[PDB]
């Protein structure tokens, strides 16, 4: 909404921009999460188990 | 430099210390090779994006590239409109100027209107496609520009509007401006006073211009390899240090305008007052040149012909040897085309053959784009003596063009690196196409160089446009076959490719039809698309897969390595040489930098741990050392 | 289909049935009768002679096919053609000439015709602004003719270039928002004729042809604007599955009765998107979605 | 005027005999490499067409034909001496062309194609 | 076929590298158009692209704000001072050097 | 098949003019054949005048130092020609009264 | 002299006004000065035929020397590859391989039979 | 990898124990699948497995 | 991998007659008959006329395409099964094809047979301004290998001019996936959304 | 680099015939073929460690950076 100093890069993006995003807060943080108690590793072949 | 591999050991190089490379910052890198237009050749090429510009604007328009003797481009579109009206495009320091044409043509000599007219119209007075167009370019001159009536007043107009931008000085008059303005924008490879050539040059665009939207002739395609050349990286650092030190000679006007714009004290005579502007104005050239070789970002204040400003330098990795080796074979066509929606420059095409590598091109998004240049491909970097091929062509039938007067596609026109010299038929001009070549090859001639291209491009029903057209310059790529009489050695650049027949095999010419044969079937493959044994009974993607997965190994990089502080390096102990190998493994020295390790492989599926990637390494093997690195 | 919920599909087509009376000869003549002809689509040559003195002059001479080449090929007959040049055509080439002035100011000859010939002539020089002169091969239709004079004022024009794109314009018989029509081959029996274009309201004049209770479109928005949403749902889901079927791909008729009945929950044809989302009760659904 | 020196002017030249015949002196014009001499030759034997070959110092020539602009001129009299010859423009009536010539060999297809 | 790998020959190049001309001179050529490119800039015809470049760009010309206060003309109107026409008529890279 | 040739003169008897095509030059008004000299080179210049047409023409400098042409006089009744080395003038034309100029500079 | 609708001057080759546009009987040349009042010059006819790409159609694709049209069923692309078919009885069928993965896979084949064309594909 | 794409990953250390043997008793460095070669088509290392073991003889 | 002597023998008879085969169909598409002559100079007004049009060299490139490949389908019904070397109970290559193991049966014809006829684009191999297609071949050479025909197989080889043009057909499937890395992604999140 | 201790597939001790064949094809003129047999090498899985080794010790060698030029 601001034009301010209009020389491009604007800082602060306020409480609207984090909110709206493909990362925002409510896709990012709410939809997706980071959890505990979990794990990975590349997975490799056994007939055996 | 000149330096023996005994004493690149000896000040703690390797041996065969390969160059070609800067060191910034510590890191080690280069200049990416860049896919430009062929130079000082005009381009009948149909474009959707012509008609974005505004109205009555067609989607034809005749282009051509021209670089100056110190490797500056300067590009000139020639548009057609569909109001008959034809218009003169260039740019100067980031903006983009529209003229007409006949205030251009009319500004380099004096002009009558049957010179403008014999000069489009040779014969082809009775086509009547072709002189109604001309009267929309000579009548809507007249009219909408009816007080110039010699060079020395429409040069007046062109200096008048062209000033403010062009930078000059009040005490350059107006027609001293208006011949800067032709003297540094329009076909800058005709020099300067180099008029009488530069007005032959554009009666040939306008009428190649018509001849396309007659459908006379066939767009030249861009992105086809014949129509191209390579933007080295030593003539891409010369362009811009030039515009570095351009910078300066105008940062020091700024400093010193800055002093009577408050009136210190001036005396120019002065040699104090010389070195007090100086003290000021920022002289260090050479960390502007550093930052480009830092970040590859291009930071110009006038702005180069390129198309795009950021990832002109690479990193050199010495991953191996053969990733290292690799990126100096490499060559780009643009960053502006990964952007795009459509994938057609991706496409192999046959005038790549013996120029860019089928094989080597990377799996994945730069697929088509990053591709390396062949076996034998060698790239001009001087330009050979052009000075004695106008006086034999002169000894052969062609007819000298400024007593002429025969455009059309009905004729041969002879040029010379962008410069028109004379006319042919197109019976004459194969036979003179054919002489060339044969005083090429054997070197008696004393002005035939053998690096000298002869693009003879015979007439056709509505093919490429004739010509005669010969080439001399830089940044050309080209490539040897063998010539079949006298058995010599022939250079053969791509624009010739596409009308010559080269067999691949001694076993497959034929009577009549091959002048040429390979010297080896394998001069048309890359580096290390060749050492990838037994190559032609793999599937295609497996060749192109093994160039991406045999850069990637851990080999050697070096052997001075206790000397180099490099951020990581991948190091395998005990390499082999390979029992099964090709013959330029030895003559590219691959024995230095083994790449892996011999292996008894036995085909068998009999543990059951091995589905499609999935491999069993003997432990007892792994034990004893096999495979090892840091 | 399933996002933006076009009305403007790139290609609408029309699927027509037609009965077992009318052969596939009589099915190809009537797809001659519904597919566009621009007049472009019937010249062989125009030839413009241009000239000047006493008032610039303008010979249009148009060769034609053969009588018995477009009134096969397009089924057009040549009193088909006399009634587009004589009103359509001139008066689409006499705006253009016009509005080139605008932007200015900023073989054999045949002669010796009689009554029918002159006063449809005298009509026309009558009806159009500078035309003066007017023929037609009423006798073969093999070329037309008419002689427009303009001021001396005017400068040079290119003529040709604007009769070849007034002859690119002028219709000579286009039923609407329909393009083309074809026959292909049938399977499963199935005798169709697919029709570029949709207008269902034009091939229910044409009962004696085709089954007019089985033609089907692709455009869901026609067939919801036509024969109500259900229809507009069974539209849908045979739309999806050739999209699957095509590439040999199954999916269940399970998964798309529940997109088509998901669709169509409003009586219309409500995307996969922001819009179509509007109509929704839970407002973080909305929140974050975009 | 007022161009630099070098520039003589040439106050006599010498004569060109044409009168404007009404027979008629067939005015030519014809068209040589630097590599000849015309001085050093004493003939040109050429054909009623373009069918021909001559072979001075060991360097073939083909003489083409290309009859079907260049104006001829004249010496007025003596005092400036030089005039258009004309009648009322005016054209030449027989144009040839000297063009040197090389045999390429041919290609020796018992030797250079191995089996 | 007979392809032989080079075994006495290569231990006598790695324990002596050859004090005349490199061997493996084809890995010399597939740099060329990198180390000859910029071999172009200071050698050559003309003196090189960046001699031959300098007066491409020629003169950068400016003028005063200040009169001579001369007679008082249309020359007085016609006199912009004094001029500066600074221009760069050669350019040298020097070989890397260590000052202290 | 065969033709003779009596005469080739070094001395400059005719001239040949490349004016453009439709030129006519009416008949009350001559020329003037000057010649560059620079010791050993020879270059031709053109002039000549009226109240109107001022018009000079000048050689090419790539073609009179290679590719020579020759003014021919046959008669088929002789079987003999005479040659003379006669230069090709590139020549333009310009008028006395189109020969203005504006101000040096915007003047304002 | 006259080339079509273009007339060029005599003595400096100027191109001369368009006659019937000038201001009543007066044209000159603006180079030198030709003066024709009464314009002499007659009429000036240039005939203009369209060229043939202008108007694309069927029936000029049917005036060619070359095919431009395959036919309706007379096209069938090698019918007679051994395929078991999966739904009836077919011994043969045709088949059309694609690429679809990054040169770290091969490819997989389609498959349309001859007798019943079901449409179909095989992993393996 | 090998030199015709044939990359894959070490899925196993095997031991030389239970690792099949031949008649000249060479326990083989390396186990390749057979169900690798039908669909990427690299028949060079067919050949460069036959003629690596005719040059190490 | 290999055929026997006589089933070596069978694809070299039928590959023989492959050689008049690039000449029928490019003698059909111009609308000549009765076979004439490879560089009859009519022929090669006609073919230049072709290439000069998007839509006439589809029509050169569908009926040679379908001409070719049913002499590809002659040799594979010929040899494959048949005659090989090694048979099922003990060939590996025919049993992981047959049993759905590790390939199929295309993939076996390719190494044993001929690899068959190289298609770009849906089309045939893209040919130059000057109407070759490799500067090896003679402008407007009616071959099919010149258009981009291999009838050499991964078992004995392929040669250098049909070795490039199976580059070309490596890289527009490598191109394609270039395109391909993520179609559809948002359009499944707008349907498992609203139907969440 | 140096010659590896044991062959990797046999388990054959290889490390002490490295200077031995040098010396078998640069005296006795051997070709590769003999002079791998008069070593007791007979196991084409063994043959390949001393008849294929690179041996690139010899160009680490000549960086001494403990000794003067």
């Amino acid at each position: 909404k601001a034009q301010g100093r209009t020389s491009g890069k604007v800082p602060i993006p306020g409480v609207k921009q984090a909110l709206e995003k493909k990362e925002g807060l409510f896709r990012k943080h709410m939809m997706g999460k980071r959890v505990n108690y979990a794990a990975r590793s590349v997975i490799s072949p056994d007939p055996n188990i | 430099n000149k330096m023996s591999p005994y004493e690149l050991v000896q000040h703690k190089e390797e041996s065969d210390e390969i160059g070609g490379y800067f060191i910034v910052n510590g890191i080690e890198k280069l200049i990416r090779m860049l896919i430009v237009q062929r130079r000082n050749h005009p381009m009948a090429i149909i474009r959707p994006s012509f008609a974005n510009r505004g109205a009555s604007y067609s989607h034809y328009g005749i282009q051509i590239r021209s670089v100056r003797p110190d490797q500056t481009s300067q590009t000139n579109v020639l548009h057609y409109l569909n109001d008959g009206q034809v218009t003169f495009r260039f740019s100067w320091r980031k903006n983009e100027y529209l003229v007409p044409v006949v205030m251009i043509l009319k500004a380099l000599c004096h002009t009558s209107d049957r010179e403008i007219f014999d000069g489009i119209i040779g014969n082809d007075v009775k086509d009547s496609f072709l002189t109604d167009r001309l009267e929309l370019l000579l009548r809507g001159f007249k009219k909408r520009y009816p007080h110039l009536q010699n060079r020395t007043q429409v040069l007046q107009y062109l200096g008048d509007k062209f000033r403010v931008v062009f930078q000059a000085s009040p005490d350059q008059s107006d027609l001293e401006v208006g011949q800067e303005v032709l003297d540094r924008i329009v076909l800058v490879h005709l020099g300067k006073d180099g008029s009488q050539d530069k007005f032959r040059m554009l009666l040939f665009m306008i009428r190649k211009l018509y001849s396309l939207v007659a459908g006379e002739c066939s767009p030249d395609n861009p992105d086809a390899t014949q129509h191209q050349e390579v933007l080295l990286g030593g003539f891409l650092y010369g362009m811009i240090l030039k515009e570095k030190i351009d910078e300066y000679l105008q940062n020091i006007i700024a400093q010193v305008r800055m002093d009577i714009n408050r009136g210190m004290a001036i005396n120019f005579k002065d040699k104090r007052y010389m070195s007090r502007v100086l003290m000021r104005v920022n002289e260090n050239i050479g960390s502007k040149m550093q930052y480009f070789l830092s970040t590859g970002n291009l930071v110009s204040q006038s702005g180069l012909d390129l198309q795009q400003v950021s990832g002109y330098t690479v990193v050199a990795e010495k991953i191996n040897f053969y990733r290292f080796i690799s990126h100096f074979r490499m060559v780009h066509r643009g960053s502006f085309f990964a952007q795009l929606k459509t994938t057609t420059v991706r496409k192999l095409l046959p005038e790549s053959w013996g120029f860019l590598c089928p094989v080597h091109t990377p799996d994945g998004s730069p697929c088509g784009l990053l591709n390396h240049f062949a076996h034998k491909c060698r790239i001009s970097t001087q330009q050979s003596d052009v000075s004695r091929i106008p006086s034999i062509l002169y000894s052969l039938g062609v007819a000298p063009a400024s007593h002429t007067f025969a455009a059309g596609p009905s004729l041969c026109c002879v040029q010379i690196d962008g410069k028109i010299i004379g006319w042919v038929s197109h019976e004459q001009g194969k036979i003179i196409a054919d002489t060339l070549r044969y005083w090429k090859v054997e070197g008696k001639t004393p002005g035939l160089p053998i690096d000298l291209e002869i693009g003879y491009v015979p007439p056709s029903t509505r093919g490429q446009y004739p010509g005669l057209y010969l080439f001399g310059g830089h940044s050309r790529m080209l490539r040897p076959v063998r010539y079949l009489p006298l058995d010599k050695e022939d250079i053969v650049g791509p624009f010739e490719q596409v009308y010559m027949n080269i067999a691949v095999t001694p076993q497959e010419i034929q009577n009549n039809v091959h002048t040429h044969v390979e010297f080896t079937p394998t001069n048309i493959l890359s580096i290390l698309a060749n050492l990838t044994p037994f190559s032609d009974f793999n599937q295609s993607p497996r060749n192109m897969y093994q160039c991406q997965m045999g850069k990637q190994t851990m080999g050697t990089p070096g052997v001075a390595l206790c000397h180099r502080s490099d951020n990581k390096l991948y190091r395998l102990q005990t390499g082999q040489t390979p029992i099964v190998k090709a013959n330029l493994y030895d003559d590219y020295g691959m024995d230095n930098f083994p790449n892996g390790f011999n292996a008894v492989v036995a085909v068998i599926s009999y543990t059951g741990y091995d589905m499609d990637d999935a491999m069993i390494i003997n432990k007892s093997a792994d034990e004893r050392g096999f495979g090892y690195g840091t | 289909i399933v996002m933006t919920a076009s009305a403007a599909i790139k290609t609408p087509q029309m699927t027509l049935p037609i009965w077992n009376d009318v052969s596939d000869e009589q099915a190809d003549t009537f797809c001659k009768s519904i597919s566009k002809v621009l007049l472009s689509e019937v010249i062989d040559k125009v030839i413009v002679t241009e000239t000047t003195g006493t008032a610039r002059s303008y010979v249009i001479h148009m060769r034609f096919f053969d009588n018995n080449e477009y009134s096969e090929e397009y089924d057009v007959s040549k009193e088909e053609l006399q009634n587009v040049i004589s009103n359509q055509f001139i008066h689409l080439l006499e705006a253009a000439i016009v509005k080139e002035i605008k932007k200015q100011k900023r073989v054999e000859a045949n002669n010796n015709m009689n009554k029918v010939q002159r006063d449809r002539q005298s009509a026309i020089i009558s009806h159009h602004r500078f035309i003066t002169k007017y023929n037609f091969d009423d006798e073969s239709g093999k070329w037309c003719e008419f002689k427009l004079e303009l001021a001396a004022d005017t400068e040079k024009l290119l003529m040709v270039n604007i009769v070849e794109e007034i002859c690119r314009k002028s219709i000579i018989r286009q039923i609407p928002h329909i393009d083309r029509c074809v026959h292909p081959e049938p399977e499963n029996g199935k005798r169709v004729l697919v029709t570029e274009g949709v207008n269902f309201q034009a091939m229910w004049d044409q009962e004696a042809f085709i089954d007019v209770d089985g033609i089907t479109s692709n455009d869901v928005a026609a067939v919801l604007k036509t024969y109500g949403v259900e229809a507009a749902r069974n539209t849908i889901v045979n739309e999806i599955n050739n999209v699957f079927s095509r590439y040999a791909i199954s999916v269940s008729f399970r998964h798309l009765d529940l997109i088509a009945d998901m669709m169509t929950r409003q009586g219309t044809y409500l995307a996969f998107n922001r819009q179509g989302m509007e109509t929704s009760t839970s407002s973080f659904m909305k929140m974050s979605y975009e | 005027f007022s161009i630099p020196d070098g520039f003589k002017k040439c106050k006599h030249l010498k004569n060109f005999p044409l009168n404007g015949d009404n027979k008629q002196q067939q005015v030519w014009l014809i068209k040589f490499p630097s590599n000849v001499d015309i001085s050093k030759l004493k003939s040109l034997p050429v054909d009623f067409e373009s069918s021909t070959t001559m072979t001075i110092d060991k360097h073939d020539y083909k003489i083409m034909d290309d009859t079907d602009n260049m104006t001829l001129l004249v010496p007025s009299e003596s005092k400036e001496s030089l005039k258009i010859a004309s009648t009322a423009p005016l054209q030449f009536d027989k144009v040839f062309s000297v063009s040197e010539t090389a045999k390429i060999p041919a290609i020796d297809y018992s030797k250079v194609r191995v089996p | 076929r007979t392809a032989d790998f080079r075994t006495l020959e290569r231990e006598s190049r790695f324990i002596n590298p050859p004090k005349d001309k490199s061997a493996f001179p084809l890995l010399q050529e597939a740099v060329q158009p990198h180390i000859g490119s910029f071999n172009a800039l200071t050698e050559g015809p003309d003196g090189g692209l960046l001699n031959l470049g300098v007066k491409d760009i020629g003169e950068k010309v400016i003028f005063d704000g200040k009169p001579l206060n001369s007679e008082d003309e249309i020359s007085n109107s016609g006199y912009l001072g004094n001029k500066l026409s600074v221009s760069v008529e050669q350019v040298s890279i020097a070989k890397p050097m260590s000052n202290d | 098949s065969e033709i003779e040739i009596e005469s080739v003169q070094d001395q400059p008897s005719v001239a040949v003019g490349s004016f453009f095509k439709g030129f006519r030059a009416p008949s009350d008004t001559t020329f003037d054949l000057y010649k560059k000299k620079k010791s050993e080179k020879d270059e031709f210049v053109l002039h000549g005048e009226n109240e109107r047409l001022e018009y000079e023409g000048y050689t090419d400098s790539s073609s009179q130092a290679s590719n020579q042409y020759v003014v021919g006089l046959f008669n088929p009744e002789k079987k003999s020609i005479q040659l003379y080395k006669a230069p090709v003038l590139v020549s333009k034309v310009v008028s006395k009264s189109s020969k203005n100029l504006r101000g040096p500079k915007i003047k304002s | 002299s006259v080339v079509g609708s273009l007339i060029f001057c005599l003595d400096c080759g100027d191109l001369l006004e368009n006659p019937n546009a000038v201001l009543g009987s007066n044209v000159e040349c603006s180079q030198c000065k030709a003066i024709y009042p009464k314009s002499q010059f007659s009429n000036l006819k240039v005939v203009t035929t369209t060229a043939d790409d202008a108007f694309p159609s069927s029936l000029r694709a049917k005036k060619s020397v070359v095919k431009t049209s395959l036919k309706k069923n007379e096209l069938k692309d090698g019918a007679t590859i051994k395929e078991k078919c999966p739904q009836c009885g077919n011994e043969e069928m045709n088949y059309h391989t694609l690429q679809l993965r990054s040169a770290d896979e091969g490819a997989t084949v389609f498959y349309t039979c001859t007798s019943c064309g079901y449409k179909f594909r095989t992993n393996n | 990898s090998s030199r015709h794409g044939q990359k894959g990953v070490c899925s196993r250390k095997w031991p030389t124990i239970d690792m099949p043997f031949s008649e000249t008793g060479i326990q083989p460095d390396i186990i390749i699948n057979p169900h690798a070669f039908p669909s990427r088509m690299t028949i060079g290392m067919f050949v460069e497995s036959l003629a690596g073991k005719a040059g190490a003889l | 991998l290999r055929l026997t002597a006589e089933g070596n023998k069978w694809r070299t008879d039928i590959l023989k007659t492959s050689v008049d085969t690039g000449r029928e169909a490019a003698a059909e598409v111009t609308n000549l008959d009765k076979d004439t002559p490879a560089d009859d100079p009519e022929l090669l007004k006609r073919l230049q006329e072709i290439l000069r049009d998007n839509n006439k060299s589809g029509i050169l490139d569908a009926v040679t395409s379908s001409k070719v490949n049913a002499i590809t389908s002659q040799v594979v019904s010929k040899c494959v099964p048949d005659g090989t070397m090694k048979k099922f109970p003990c060939n590996s290559m025919q049993a992981m094809a047959l049993s759905g193991a590790k390939g199929s049966n295309v993939n076996v014809s390719q190494i044993m047979c001929l690899l068959g006829q190289q298609a770009l684009e849906g089309r045939r191999v893209p040919v130059m301004v000057s109407g070759k297609t490799l500067p090896s071949f003679k402008p407007y050479e009616t071959d099919a290998m010149a258009g981009g025909y291999v009838k050499g197989r991964f078992y004995s080889g392929i040669k250098p001019q049909e070795y490039y043009f199976h580059c070309m057909a490596g890289r527009e499937g490598l191109i394609d996936t270039a395109v391909k890395t993520s179609r559809s992604g948002y359009l499944q999140r707008c349907l498992t959304k609203q139907l969440e | 680099m140096i010659v590896p201790v044991r062959c990797f597939s046999c388990g054959k001790v290889v490390g002490d015939k490295w200077e031995s064949y040098l010396n078998l094809l640069q005296e006795d003129e051997l070709d590769e073929g003999t002079a791998l047999s008069r070593l007791g090498l007979k196991r084409y899985c063994c043959r390949r460690m001393i008849l294929t080794h690179v041996d690139l010790i010899e160009k680490f060698l000549r960086y001494n950076p403990l000794e003067k030029r």
